[PDB]
RNA sequence: AAUUGAAGAGUUUGAUCAUGGCUCAGAUUGAACGCUGGCGGCAGGCCUAACACAUGCAAGUCGAACGGUAACAGGAAGAAGCUUGCUUCUUUGCUGACGAGUGGCGGACGGGUGAGUAAUGUCUGGGAAACUGCCUGAUGGAGGGGGAUAACUACUGGAAACGGUAGCUAAUACCGCAUAACGUCGCAAGACCAAAGAGGGGGACCUUCGGGCCUCUUGCCAUCGGAUGUGCCCAGAUGGGAUUAGCUAGUAGGUGGGGUAACGGCUCACCUAGGCGACGAUCCCUAGCUGGUCUGAGAGGAUGACCAGCCACACUGGAACUGAGACACGGUCCAGACUCCUACGGGAGGCAGCAGUGGGGAAUAUUGCACAAUGGGCGCAAGCCUGAUGCAGCCAUGCCGCGUGUAUGAAGAAGGCCUUCGGGUUGUAAAGUACUUUCAGCGGGGAGGAAGGGAGUAAAGUUAAUACCUUUGCUCAUUGACGUUACCCGCAGAAGAAGCACCGGCUAACUCCGUGCCAGCAGCCGCGGUAAUACGGAGGGUGCAAGCGUUAAUCGGAAUUACUGGG
């Protein structure tokens, strides 16, 4: 089963997730098929915030891929209207 | 909580310690042999110990009794590597020495009894084999009397026949002397009238606690009576277990044994505290060291424990641990401790079998150091002639066996180096020559040695005038000297030197200071050939001390001994000379106080006075020397 | 190895008695059908055709063939039986 | 890390000036210079081709108080900027927190001023900075801070500045110990007596 | 804007010029050893024995699949004490839920190892004769019956492990039948093939009062798809040796049958007599592949340990089942070796899972905490499980940052060393004096990693329904292993924190004393048979810094393996 989930890198102590399309028996730091966007929640206020390409994503979901819990706060948190 | 361990002095083969075996029986069971005669387990642990007819080191097992525990091991009083059983008494406080039935106690185990007044903690005699003919029910009692030396009362006695009464007495009216000695129950002395003797069990218990006296005891195991009820007193007469937990833990290493399936466990009692499973502590060597693993061992067979109680005592792993090592730190306990008075009993040599496999065998050795603590050895001589700091005959065989078993290699050796110091009969002319006769070097001195007075030892003096005697060249003429001391023409050590050289005529573009320091052993070898050789040895004195009575035996022993007699004065019913006999004999002196003294031979002495000399042949020990530069130029001096 | 899972061996234990039963009462009413073959009847091989027809697509579904496997048994073996016809 | 020893003994080794004890008195002349590096200093060296330049290595780290190592990532991070690594070695150094603080009479001798960083005295842009080796940005407001500022010894350090050519890169307020680092400083500004050249060679090979 | 980059010296000889090896200056490692050692951040940490392993744990979960209740918590008929509604307390699956048991899914993933493997492997680019549970799009079906069995009882074998026989009972277990199509087979006619229901709520209607019925959600069956995953085919590329030149007999192809999800000698039957090999077949030695890492101007040389992909392996050897997927690490069956248990009848065991122990070796860790976070498994969900993962503890192993103070300070002292004993040097060094406090020590504040989820409320959908449910706003109560955190403030006091190599040339930096080709140093040349600038010690200096040397592997220098680039 086809999935997007976050892979977890960065140093340690600072976090620093990887949104990625990957099938679940893989494992998070392991093989996927293409990486779409970044999530970065001790980056705070900035320049940066959380970049996520939801174009790639519009496509995946009419693939039947589930998109994990976590990623699915970024769809809102991206929002629509705003 | 705990209790404090069990003696097991069973001193002159008391088999004592066979004793403590039956206990185990009175503990058990629920499911237990309930042990057998002869071997029989009974915690004999190691191999070829109960096919010896005893162990070759003490041992210890698990037991309780009257809801208290009860730990105790035995017997380490069989020969003969006596002093290992010594490091039992700081395994714990308490005593119980088995006299011997036959006309009292043995008096090997007096050398034994004596050293627990040592110790500062109570003991307690037993009456050991008393279903036997011959006993003493009477007559050899008194014997313990006479050998304890103090106040000491059974509490209680029988005669027997089938009978074997223990709480009947005892010591009706006259008993009570030991109170007499407290100041509280020599006041109640002093009232008059009857009184319950639990009263005095009160004034009885303070004078426990100084080891005043021995607790009685009576009956042997063998015959099953009071054997068991005799052991109840040994749960209240013992201290009890000093409790806490407090911390911070401490204690300290007791003994050791290198097991096969071990293949390491120092075991070691917690003096204070507890330590917890699979946690580091401290240590001796500064850094941690976590118990890995430790259980209690128990008599019926080893058992793991979470931790051990406070006071407890079992085996535990560990990749290191040094004798008598803190288990804090630190300990702060202080106790006296020999190994039976004697810094070398008679070293003999163990060369390994094979041209290679003996050398296997050299590292067995170190497991030998693992072992018993009272073991030490060097390879001092040249040869690398084992040299063992272990005496006594039967111990040897333990060490013998030891070998045909936990290794594979064995030796055979007792005479050991020669220890000669061989010495120049009188001084002759000699000398180097002169310019290029001649071989190297062309640097040439005329030494002349002398003769000496014997123990003075090597010596030289610079009697050539400056500045041909060279303010730095002249010092390899003595340091060139000093190389052929190491050995005279019969292999000999040099000993009274005094070669005091003159001449040294040199040529200056041609002369190096190797170049007389090589002349000048040729000038040591030349010199040392008109001495014509004198063979000498050393004569260290060897004071001992017999009985009286078997005194006058010893003086048969003087005729077949190389000393000669020396000043001696009697102590009391002991008695004591002042000898002075060879080292290349004196190792057969100990031989002979253990015969002709009846057991009662002791002794003492150490090396000095380098004078010696006797017959015959003047045989010498090759060879000297060799991997030395222009050795092979000393043959041709020869012709 | 000692594991609460192990229900899973005893199971599959259980359910391949049954799994093997059913395949082979199949493969016997298959072998019945080329006997028909080697005796020459061109009748009998059409009517144990039949009888096998219904009983080897009901494994299909239960998953004992792949329902691949089974075409090719409706394959080969129809174009023996009509070759002889 | 710090060498803490004598800092005016190392000025005579190299025979110029390491201002290693620039000092609230001026010139010293109190250890004879370049006469006597040390016991066996009145020799003449042969000055062999290899001294040249570690000769120069040293000064330059002796003057800053950069580690070797440290010095070595200097350089490779010179080589990868654009333009001519000659300049470029010089403006990284030039670009340390303890550095910058010296050039605006914060304290005087450059130890005090990289103790001063240490006990987070120094606030650039508004927030402290412990280490000496950080790495100044173009148009930076470096600041003291108030419980920090004009504690004594502060203010007759800043009384040498004025004797000192003041760079032109960089100017401060004085009225409320408030720096401001603007341009990175040209080569014909600083230095114009060491050789840089002489650096790039001892990395070269 | 995205590789702007190539250095050499010593040493053959009385001297030189070429040729020609050795050796040094560089960077670097999964390093060790020796000495020293304050702290922090980020990584790495069994490369030797794919050697043997104590103990714990490492994969369980769903009652919204079903019979059940073994415990626990409530309710109820009934009971006993007595402050008769306060308490005592038997029954009772009637509820909240939950062992054992049936059944669905996972256990083929995650995690480890490099033994095996020179091609059955992998990399690179193609190819058709495929498969694919879970996830998802589209169209339909989901009708109606039967018989057993675990659990549970009676009895019984065995020490245990673990059953046996005779009976009772359910299901989304199994099994005929009805029913089917663009599905399967066939040229077509025609033949044949599947299943399962639960949970929440409810007006009328209907209740033998088991419930029907309406509606929502989810599951199930068939086909065509989509994606993902896997198998299969070929070409090229992917180690050493010719002192391995012949190799092969299911061996090459054809034909038919059988076999695989699928092609194929994949395997039997017969026929043909071929096939591969010097552009290296068989054999022999060795090796996990590769993205990369290190070195180098480049070309390349070495390597590929961590990170990541594929593959191989799971005590040894072999075999098969269950299943979409295994011919199988924590499955079954069997041989064998090695351990352990027995009541000796018979069974148990496979740490190359994380820790840990023995052994080996120069040499590498805690029997830690928590599922807070992510991911995976199961469940509608809440939750449970996870030695994955997130951390922590340990080691200077490597990289990086910082401290061990700063300024003043001449009698330019004491001591040490050197001397032409005139003096110089150690040496602004220390003492003195003036300040400062990072980091450690101690005492208070204190982020962020946390999004959800639960309860409640309003509205929009759904619907007979303002109920349930789904979804979006919103309120309250909250979820941190790390963690006595980061960080900050405050307190005392220059207070607790510098060593190591080297000093003849190469190669930055010296004298003196001791030892006299003795003792010893050494990477190359080589020193010491003399106040040795090459030994030992001291003074001084240099190099570098919590590291400094030594040793080893590899490259560069070495254009002394030259393809770029030699004879």
């Amino acid at each position: 089963m086809v999935t997007i989930r976050l892979a977890r890198h960065g140093a340690k102590k600072r976090p620093f997730y990887q949104v990625v399309v990957a099938d679940s028996r893989n494992a998070r730091n392991g093989r996927f098929i293409e990486r779409v966007g970044f999530f970065n929640p001790i980056a705070s206020e900035k320049e940066e915030g959380t970049r996520l390409d939801l174009d790639r994503i519009a496509h995946w979901v009419g693939q039947g891929a589930t998109i994990s819990d976590r990623v699915a706060a970024l769809i809102k948190e991206v929002n629509k209207a705003a | 909580m705990k209790i404090i361990n069990i003696g097991v002095l069973a001193h002159v083969d008391a088999g004592k310690t066979t004793l403590t075996e039956s206990l185990l029986y009175n503990s058990g069971a629920i499911t237990e042999l309930g042990s057998v005669d002869k071997g029989t387990t009974r915690t004999d642990n190691t191999l070829l110990e109960r096919q010896r007819g005893i162990t070759i080191q003490t041992g210890i097992t698990s037991f309780q009794w009257e809801n208290t525990k009860v730990n105790i091991i035995d017997t380490p009083g069989h020969m003969d590597f006596l002093a290992e059983v010594y490091r039992s008494l700081s395994v714990l406080d308490g005593a119980i020495l088995l006299i011997s039935a036959k006309d009292g106690v043995q008096a090997q185990t007096r050398i034994l009894f004596h050293a627990l007044r040592k110790m500062g903690i109570p003991t307690i005699f037993f009456i050991n084999k008393i279903d036997q003919n011959g006993i003493d029910l009477s007559t050899v009692y008194q014997d313990i009397k006479e050998k304890l030396s103090a106040e000491i009362v059974i509490k209680q006695k029988v005669e027997l026949y089938p009978n074997v009464c223990v709480t009947n007495f005892t010591e009706s009216e006259q008993w009570d002397t030991v109170i007499e000695g407290n100041d509280d129950l020599l006041e109640k002395y002093m009232s008059g009238k009857s009184l319950e003797a639990l009263e005095l069990e009160q004034e009885e218990s303070i004078r426990f606690q100084n080891c005043s006296l021995f607790p009685l005891y009576h009956g042997s195991a063998k015959s099953n009576i009071g054997i068991d009820n005799l052991i109840e007193v040994i749960t209240n007469k013992f201290y009890s277990s000093t409790h806490r937990g407090p911390s911070e833990l401490c204690g300290n290493v007791f003994k050791i044994e290198y097991t096969k399936k071990r293949q390491r466990l120092a075991y070691i009692r917690l003096y204070s505290g507890v330590l917890h499973l699979r946690d580091s502590v401290r240590v001796s060597e500064k850094e941690k060291i976590k118990v890995t693993e430790m259980y209690t061992s128990i008599n019926g067979e080893l058992c793991k424990i979470d931790r051990a109680y406070s006071g407890e005592i079992v085996i535990l792993q560990n990749e290191f641990l040094k004798l008598n090592s803190v288990l804090g730190d630190t300990k702060l306990l202080p106790q006296r401790k020999k190994i039976e008075n004697p810094h070398p009993l008679l070293q003999t040599t163990v060369e390994p079998s094979k041209p290679e496999q003996r050398e296997m065998l050299l590292d067995a050795l170190l497991e030998i150091s693992d072992s018993d603590p009272l073991l030490r050895y060097y390879v001092d001589s040249t040869t690398h002639e084992i040299i063992l700091s272990f005496l006594g005959k039967v111990q040897m065989e333990v060490i013998s066996a030891l070998l045909q078993e936990k290794y594979h290699v064995e030796i055979e050796i007792t005479e050991p180096t020669v220890i000669y110091m061989e010495r120049p009969l009188k001084n002759a002319e000699y000398t180097i020559h002169i310019e290029v006769p001649p071989n190297p070097f062309w640097a040439s001195i005329g030494l002349s040695v002398s003769p000496l007075p014997l123990g003075s030892g090597m010596q030289y003096e610079s009697s050539v005038s400056l500045g041909y005697l060279n303010q730095s060249f002249q010092n390899a003429v003595m340091e060139g000297i000093r190389y052929g001391c190491e050995q005279g023409l019969y292999g000999w050590n040099v000993t009274d030197c005094k070669i005091c050289f003159k001449y040294g005529l040199y040529y200056s573009p041609v002369s190096t200071p190797a170049d007389f320091r090589m002349l000048a052993p040729i000038v040591l070898e030349q010199v040392l050939k008109k001495a014509g050789t004198e063979l000498l040895e050393p004569y260290l004195s060897f004071k001992i001390y017999a009985p009286q009575e078997y005194l006058s035996r010893a003086y048969n022993d003087a005729p077949k001994y190389c000393a000669n007699i020396v000043d001696t004065q009697l102590k009391n019913n002991e008695v004591i000379l002042s000898g002075e006999i060879p080292a290349r004999c004196i190792q057969e002196y100990r031989s002979d106080l253990t015969f002709f003294t009846n057991g009662r031979s002791v002794c003492l002495t150490e090396l000095k006075g380098y004078h010696v000399t006797t017959g015959e042949p003047v045989c010498q020990p090759r060879r000297p020397n060799s991997r030395i530069d222009k050795v092979r130029y000393m043959f041709n001096k020869i012709t | 190895n000692i594991k609460s899972a192990k229900k899973r061996a005893i199971q599959s234990e259980k359910a391949r008695k049954h799994n093997a039963s059913r395949r082979s009462m199949m493969r016997t009413f298959i072998k019945k059908v080329y006997a028909a073959i080697e005796a020459g009847d061109k009748a009998a091989a059409q009517k144990a055709f039949n009888e096998m027809q219904p009983i080897v697509d009901r494994q299909a579904a239960k998953g004992l063939i792949h329902k691949n496997k089974a075409a090719r048994h409706k394959a080969n073996l129809t174009a023996q039986i009509n070759k002889l016809a | 890390a710090r060498y803490l020893g004598p800092k005016l003994k190392l000025s005579r080794r190299e025979g110029t000036d390491l201002f290693l004890k620039s000092g609230v008195r001026a010139i010293d002349t109190k250890c004879k210079i370049e006469q006597a590096p040390g016991q066996h200093g009145a020799r003449k060296p042969r000055l062999s081709d290899y001294g040249v330049q570690l000769r120069e290595k040293q000064k330059v780290r002796r003057i800053y108080g950069v580690l070797e190592r440290q010095f070595r990532n200097y350089y490779k991070e010179a080589a990868r900027l654009k333009g001519n690594t000659g300049e470029n070695l010089l403006a990284l150094l030039e670009g340390r927190l303890d550095n910058v603080v010296y050039r605006m009479g914060f304290g005087a001798t450059r130890a005090e001023a990289r103790q001063l960083v240490s006990h987070k005295a120094i606030m650039v842009n508004g927030r402290v900075v412990n280490i000496a080796s950080y790495q100044v940005s173009p148009n930076d407001v470096v600041s003291i801070r108030e419980k920090a500022k004009k504690q004594s010894r502060v203010k007759a350090a800043l009384e040498l500045a004025e004797q000192r050519e003041k760079p032109t890169w960089l100017e401060v307020d004085a009225g409320k110990m408030e720096g401001t680092f603007k341009r990175k400083p040209e080569r014909s500004d600083l230095s114009a007596d060491i050789n840089e050249h002489l650096i790039v060679e001892l990395y070269s090979k």
